[PDB]
């Protein structure tokens, strides 16, 4: 979201 | 905005001390989490000129994140565990209110906090 992706 | 200042991690005026939760509290709560491979986004304070968030620190009047956590820990920064759960719930909470369902940040906090939570069911006696 506002933070965008982060998990591989 | 700008960032704002971090949240202080000593304080020569707040009296310090070790207790047996406070020493649980980083050494089997905060290094369990510290570890997971979903800490890192939680490790620092949250950069919102970094990720061009101009409104995180409209909506977020009380940050919190372990890298201050810890920090504090290690400085014997918090009188009583209930200091320190209370940040690390407003670290969760914070990311709730700022974040929508579903994002990957909030997947992770919640892997997080289930991690916390039963942790902190397991917490040792107070003496």
């Amino acid at each position: 979201g506002a933070k965008g992706s982060k998990i591989n | 905005s700008m960032n704002p200042p971090p949240p202080e991690t000593s304080n020569p005026n707040k009296p310090k001390r070790q207790t047996n939760q406070l020493q649980y509290l980083l050494r089997v709560v905060l290094k369990t989490l510290w570890k997971h491979q979903f800490a890192w986004p939680f490790q620092q304070p949250v950069d919102a000129v970094k990720l061009n968030l101009p409104d995180y620190y409209k909506i977020i009047k009380t940050p919190m994140d372990m890298g201050t956590i810890k920090k504090r820990l290690e400085n014997n920064y918090y009188w009583n565990a209930q200091e320190c759960i209370q940040d690390f719930n407003t670290m969760f909470t914070n990311c709730y209110i700022y974040n929508k369902p579903g994002d990957d940040i909030v997947l992770m906090a919640e892997a997080l906090e289930k991690l916390f939570l039963q942790k902190i069911n397991e917490l040792p006696t107070e003496e």
